[PDB]
């Protein structure tokens, strides 16, 4: 089990760790989060009590280094930092644990939610979507725009998701205009899977990372990316059977985890009704269609 | 964006543009089978592609052979339309290609956009106007050349005849749309009006009779009456 210590909590803040969250009062004695499961990426995120604007946070993998949080009063935010001095870190953590000034990553043993939301998400791919190579962890916030959004303005602070555009020369083979636009299998299987992502795991990892950024930060461009990647599969007549079965599982756990009161902004009516009821794969997502119908029957 | 009443005069500026109407591309007769089921039989159709400033009608005839062995023909028809419009643009030299293509039905936007990805600088636009171009097959010479075609064929007509020698584009387009609106509301009456007077002939390469200016004013007045009337005869007013 790993730990992310906090130097202090000088400003009142709601802290998130994966799908959990807790309130920390201004100058409350809080020195971090312990018992974080090894083997998964994680996200630690923040919403100030004073400015619920800008949710922000950090994607990290404790196997890649010792990370801590420290408030910066100049830039006005909780910053993730790496401690290279391993004995300094072990010593700080042990003191904070001995004084029981840490909250425990509160995982129920039966609960595979986080695994199921991050199954294909790798730190190395996160770091290519979020470019800041001097750090092993990746900052994301509510306002960051995607590379595709920038085409339609600071490139250093962008989410470099894979550009998907259904009315693009990349998506449409000369002479198969109608064929490729109505059946996007070429674009999914040849252009994106074989060509760009290399395999369906990398595709699913970007899909899951886009969902998580949409959910935890209300990041609009991420939500667009998540729906585009769903739609590209559902609108392909020819999809490997294992991809469809896994997609159904992926979306099931995303829909299960979504806050009941955010579905109005995070779920695109057109994509979901098209995907579940008109698309080639309308019959292939049984788990996802059942949870969607029982939990968001209005959207449909 | 959408062409409408507000930006109407843009049609007559010096930016090359084409209207595309696909209404008459896929045309069928519906009939009973010997077993008493219903079937369709396709007949020849046409794409109506019109430069409204110059009067150029690029009539692409759609021969029934293009539907052989195909499914979902109403959907194919929109993509076939887009394919032929794209081929037309590509055939043209650069300075003669359109800057905008205005489609009369919104369902043509995505098929034409996709076929024109090679031309990102050509704007593909819808319109809110309810233009009467479906009635093009009520023009005898156009209907005749479509029905006689035995293969795919592009036929060229000036839909304004020689009008532009005496009137402006704007006025010529208004005359055309009035004639077509009339033909669409009551084809029989409309055609009676146009041909009532035997002395007024149609020139070999024209579509409409050789009216004098004063005769056009009378004709135009009669077409308005017809359209107003059929509006009563339809709504009882
Ligand atoms: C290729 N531009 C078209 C011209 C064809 C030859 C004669 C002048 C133009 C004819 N108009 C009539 N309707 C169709 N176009």
């Amino acid at each position: 089990m790993n730990t992310v210590p906090f130097t202090s909590a000088p400003i009142e803040v709601t802290i998130g760790i994966d799908q959990y969250s807790f309130n920390v009062k201004e100058n409350q004695p809080f020195h971090g989060i312990k018992d974080i499961p090894i083997g998964h990426v994680h996200v630690i995120h923040f919403q100030h009590a004073d400015n619920s604007s800008m949710r922000y946070g950090y994607w990290f993998d404790c196997r890649m280094g010792n990370f801590y949080i420290q408030y910066d009063p100049k830039d006005g935010l909780y910053k993730m930092m790496e401690e290279r001095d391993g004995a300094k870190f072990e010593n700080i953590v042990h003191n904070f644990k001995e004084r029981q000034m840490m909250v425990s990553y509160p995982k129920i043993d039966e609960d595979d939610t986080w695994y199921n939301l991050t199954e294909f998400v790798q730190m190395d791919k996160i770091r290519k979507i979020v470019r800041k190579d001097e750090n092993q962890f990746s900052y994301v916030d509510s306002s960051m725009t995607t590379v595709q959004e920038n085409e339609l303005s600071d490139p250093a602070h962008s989410l470099n998701y894979t550009v998907i555009n259904f009315k693009s020369r990349e998506a449409i083979r000369p002479g198969h205009e109608m064929e490729d636009f109505l059946d996007k299998s070429y674009y999914l299987n040849t252009v994106m899977l074989q060509g760009i992502f290399k395999n369906s795991s990398n595709y699913f990892g970007e899909l899951q990372f886009a969902f998580l950024n949409a959910m935890f930060f209300g990041n609009y461009g991420s939500s667009l990316q998540w729906h585009a990647m769903i739609e590209l599969i559902c609108s392909s007549a020819t999809v490997p059977k294992h991809m469809l079965d896994k997609l159904d599982e992926i979306l099931y756990y995303q829909i299960k985890t979504l806050p009941e009161q955010y579905s109005d902004i995070l779920l695109n009516e057109r994509v979901w009704n098209i995907c579940l009821y008109s698309s080639f794969q309308k019959n292939s997502l049984h788990n996802t269609e059942k949870i969607m119908e029982n939990k968001y029957p209005e959207l449909l | 964006g959408a062409m409408n009443s507000s930006n109407y005069a843009e049609l007559f500026n010096n930016d090359i543009k084409l209207f595309v109407d696909d209404t008459n591309v896929y045309r069928v007769t519906v009939h009973k089978t010997f077993e008493g089921n219903v079937a369709t039989k396709a007949i020849n159709g046409c794409i109506f592609t019109l430069n409204p400033k110059t009067g150029h009608l690029f009539l692409k005839i759609i021969h029934t052979s293009v539907w052989a062995g195909q499914k979902r023909l109403s959907q194919l028809a929109k993509w076939k339309t887009a394919e032929e419009v794209s081929a037309l643009v590509r055939s043209l030299p650069k300075e003669e290609q359109p800057k905008q293509i205005i489609v009369t039905r919104k369902a043509m936007l995505d098929p034409l956009e996709v076929h024109m990805l090679d031309f990102p600088n050509i704007a593909i636009r819808p319109t809110e106007l309810r233009l009467p171009f479906s009635a093009a097959m009520s023009i005898d010479k156009l209907s005749d050349v479509v029905m006689k075609a035995t293969e795919p064929q592009m036929v060229l007509f000036n839909i304004y005849d020689d009008w532009l020698d005496r009137i402006s584009s704007y006025t010529a387009f208004s005359r055309l749309t009035l004639l077509l609106r009339a033909l669409k509301t009551n084809e029989e009456s409309a055609k009676m009006i146009l041909l009532s007077d035997p002395t007024i002939t149609i020139k070999s390469y024209h579509l409409w009779p050789s009216f004098t200016d004063e005769q056009w004013i009378t004709i135009e007045s009669q077409m308005r009456d017809l359209i107003l009337t059929e509006y009563g005869r339809k709504y009882n007013v």
